[PDB]
Parts: C-alpha cells; structure tokens; sequence
C-alpha cells in the first residue's frame, strides 16, 4: 500500500 | 487530503524552520539536542526512500525534500558550523536503548517483511521517540529558552493534527494504519508534561 502521508 | 493532515503538515515545517532560523540567527545551538536532530533526520531518510518507487504529488515529493534538506542543515549547523556551541556535556541522552530496540521491533512487527517496508516502520517507531533526547536535556540543564518552547510546542502539535487526520480518513475513507496509529498516540503522549507547562506558565509569561 503506497504511503499518502509525510 | 483534508484540513487536518494539512494544518499538522504546516506546523511540522514550522517548527523545523524555527528551529534552523533559531540557530543560523544567533550563531549558536546552547540548549539543543543534536542527537534528537540525528534521530529526527534518520526518520526522514529511512521513511522517504519512497522517493525512488513512488509520486503522489509535487506537493508531498516537494514537503519531503524539504525536510531533508533542513533536517541535515540542522544537523550540519549543530555538528560542524556552530559546534563551539554544542552542549555535548549535557546532551547524554544514550540513544543506543532508542535504536536498536526499534530496529528490532521494526523487524519484528510490520505490515509486510520487504526491505523498504521494514525502513518505513523505523521511521515510524523511531519518531515517536526522536524528541526524548531534548526533553531530557532540558529537564537536566536550566529550563528552556521562549523560542526552543515555540519549537516543541508546533513540533508536538504536528503529530496529535494526525491523529485527527486518521480519525477523518477512518470515517470517510474507511482508511487505518494501527502502526501510524500506536506511534503516534506514543509521540504525542511523550508532550503531555511540555503541553501542560507550555499553556499554564510560557503562555502566561512564566517559566
Ligand atoms: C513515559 C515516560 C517518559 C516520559 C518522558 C517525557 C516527559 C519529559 C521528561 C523527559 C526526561 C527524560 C527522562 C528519561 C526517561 C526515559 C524514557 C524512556 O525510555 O521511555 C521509553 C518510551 O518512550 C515510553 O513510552
Ligand atoms: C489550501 C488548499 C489545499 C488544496 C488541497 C487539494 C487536495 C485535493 C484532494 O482532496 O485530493 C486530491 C486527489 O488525488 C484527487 O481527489
Ligand atoms: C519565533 C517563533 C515564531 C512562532 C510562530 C510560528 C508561526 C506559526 C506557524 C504555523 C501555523 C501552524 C498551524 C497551527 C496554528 C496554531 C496557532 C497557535 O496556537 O499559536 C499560538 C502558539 O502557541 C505560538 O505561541
Ligand atoms: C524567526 C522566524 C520563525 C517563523 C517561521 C515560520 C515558518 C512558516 C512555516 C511554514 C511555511 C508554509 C506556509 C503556511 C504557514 C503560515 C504560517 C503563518 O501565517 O505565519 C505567519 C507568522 O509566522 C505568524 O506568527
Ligand atoms: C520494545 C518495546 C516493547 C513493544 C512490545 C509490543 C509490540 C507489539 C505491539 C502491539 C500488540 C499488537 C499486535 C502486534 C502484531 C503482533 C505480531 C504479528 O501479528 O505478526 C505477524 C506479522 O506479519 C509480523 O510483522
Ligand atoms: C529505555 C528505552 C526503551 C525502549 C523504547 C522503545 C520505543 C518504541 C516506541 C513505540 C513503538 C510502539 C508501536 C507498537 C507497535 C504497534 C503494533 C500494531 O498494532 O500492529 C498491528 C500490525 O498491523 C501488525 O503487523
Ligand atoms: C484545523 C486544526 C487547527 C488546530 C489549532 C489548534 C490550536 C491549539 C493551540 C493551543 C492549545 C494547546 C493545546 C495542547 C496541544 C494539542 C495536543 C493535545 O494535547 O491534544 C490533542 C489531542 O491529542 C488530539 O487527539
Ligand atoms: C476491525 C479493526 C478496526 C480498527 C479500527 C481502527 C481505527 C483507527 C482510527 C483512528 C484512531 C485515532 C486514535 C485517536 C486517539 C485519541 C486520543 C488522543 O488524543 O490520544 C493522544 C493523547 O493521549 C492525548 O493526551
Ligand atoms: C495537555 C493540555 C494542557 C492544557 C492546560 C490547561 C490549563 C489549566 C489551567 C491552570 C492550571 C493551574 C496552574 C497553576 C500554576
């Protein structure tokens, strides 16, 4: 699951 | 994206930049932590390695950037140029019982056991810890100057504007990370004491 947030 | 993320986003790079302007302004790093900086820099490398597999937007390539490069700024000013300055003989925090046990962990407890994942949980398990090595130098020398408090106080705030952000995206997205989650109510716990004495006595002229 790709990562969306810092 | 929703207002939350952005607002806590926001005051992350406040805080980073009060920091480095703190610095760079008056020449010197007296009251400041280079370990945590070593640690807080650490988390942006292990976690942004997705740079190289992955584009979300201009913005999040551009905020991750950004935080690089202020996070081994910080580090370069503390270690290198204003080194004259660094209170070693207070800054004793063994960082050694923060690393390799959440190293450790991040090994053991993941969301899957690939290279890139295993350095993205790290980066999570290791930020919620980052800040101790401050917050002990400060208990252990006199206070803490107005600005270092402004600094913790945007800092600490980041990660709690978060934990609202996931509360949005599990109601309307049906989206939930339990590791995010966890280290981020561990991260925000870690300020409960700084927030207490940040509103009764620093916003009230005290302290
Ligand atoms: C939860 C207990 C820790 C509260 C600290 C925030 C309050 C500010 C004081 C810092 C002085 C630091 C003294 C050193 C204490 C070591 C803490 C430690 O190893 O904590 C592991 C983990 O973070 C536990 O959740
Ligand atoms: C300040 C306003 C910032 C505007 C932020 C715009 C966020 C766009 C958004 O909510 O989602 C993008 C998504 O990839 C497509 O729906
Ligand atoms: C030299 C120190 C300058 C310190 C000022 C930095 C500018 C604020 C930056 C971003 C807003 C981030 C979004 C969060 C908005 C919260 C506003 C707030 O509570 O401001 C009072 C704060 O405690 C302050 O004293
Ligand atoms: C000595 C200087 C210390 C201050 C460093 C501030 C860092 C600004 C943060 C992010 C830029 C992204 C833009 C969104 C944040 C806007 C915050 C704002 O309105 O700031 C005005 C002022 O700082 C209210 O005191
Ligand atoms: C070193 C500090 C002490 C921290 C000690 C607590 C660590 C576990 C946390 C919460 C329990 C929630 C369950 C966590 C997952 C358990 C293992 C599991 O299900 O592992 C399969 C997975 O594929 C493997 O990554
Ligand atoms: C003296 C120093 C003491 C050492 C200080 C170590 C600090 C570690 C802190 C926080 C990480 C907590 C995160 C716990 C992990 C949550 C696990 C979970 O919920 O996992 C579900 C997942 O989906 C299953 O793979
Ligand atoms: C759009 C969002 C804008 C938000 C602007 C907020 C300004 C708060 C300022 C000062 C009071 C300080 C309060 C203590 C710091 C907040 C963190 C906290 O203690 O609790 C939050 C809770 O954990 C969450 O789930
Ligand atoms: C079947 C499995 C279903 C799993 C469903 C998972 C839902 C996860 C979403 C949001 C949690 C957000 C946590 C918010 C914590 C609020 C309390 C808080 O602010 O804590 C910080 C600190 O304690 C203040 O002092
Ligand atoms: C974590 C959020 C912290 C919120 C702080 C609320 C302010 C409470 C006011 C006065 C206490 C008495 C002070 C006596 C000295």
């Amino acid at each position: 699951a790709e990562k969306d947030e810092l | 994206m929703n207002i939350f993320r952005l607002t806590g986003d926001l005051s992350h790079l406040a805080a980073i930049i009060i920091l480095l302007l703190k610095i760079w302004k008056s020449r010197s790093c007296a009251g400041i932590s280079g370990k945590s900086q070593l640690l807080f820099a650490l988390v942006f490398t292990t976690r942004y390695l997705d740079l190289f597999t992955s584009f979300i937007s201009l913005y999040n390539t551009s905020m991750k950037l950004i935080y690089i490069a202020c996070s081994y700024a910080t580090v370069y000013l503390i270690y290198m140029k204003f080194k004259a300055t660094y209170d070693g003989n207070h800054d004793t925090f063994r960082v050694e019982f923060l690393i390799v046990p959440v190293g450790g962990l991040s090994f053991l407890v993941n969301h899957d056991f690939s290279p890139l994942e295993i350095l993205w949980t790290f980066s999570i398990y290791l930020e919620s810890v980052a800040i101790l090595p401050q917050l002990f130098m400060i208990s252990k020398t006199g206070e803490a100057e107005t600005i270092t408090t402004h600094y913790l106080f945007f800092l600490g705030l980041y990660r709690a504007l978060y934990l609202v952000n996931w509360i949005w995206r599990y109601y309307f997205e049906g989206f939930f990370d339990l590791i995010a989650v966890v280290a981020g109510v561990v991260q925000t716990v870690l300020y409960c004491d700084f927030f207490y004495l940040y509103v009764t006595k620093v916003l009230k002229g005290k302290k």
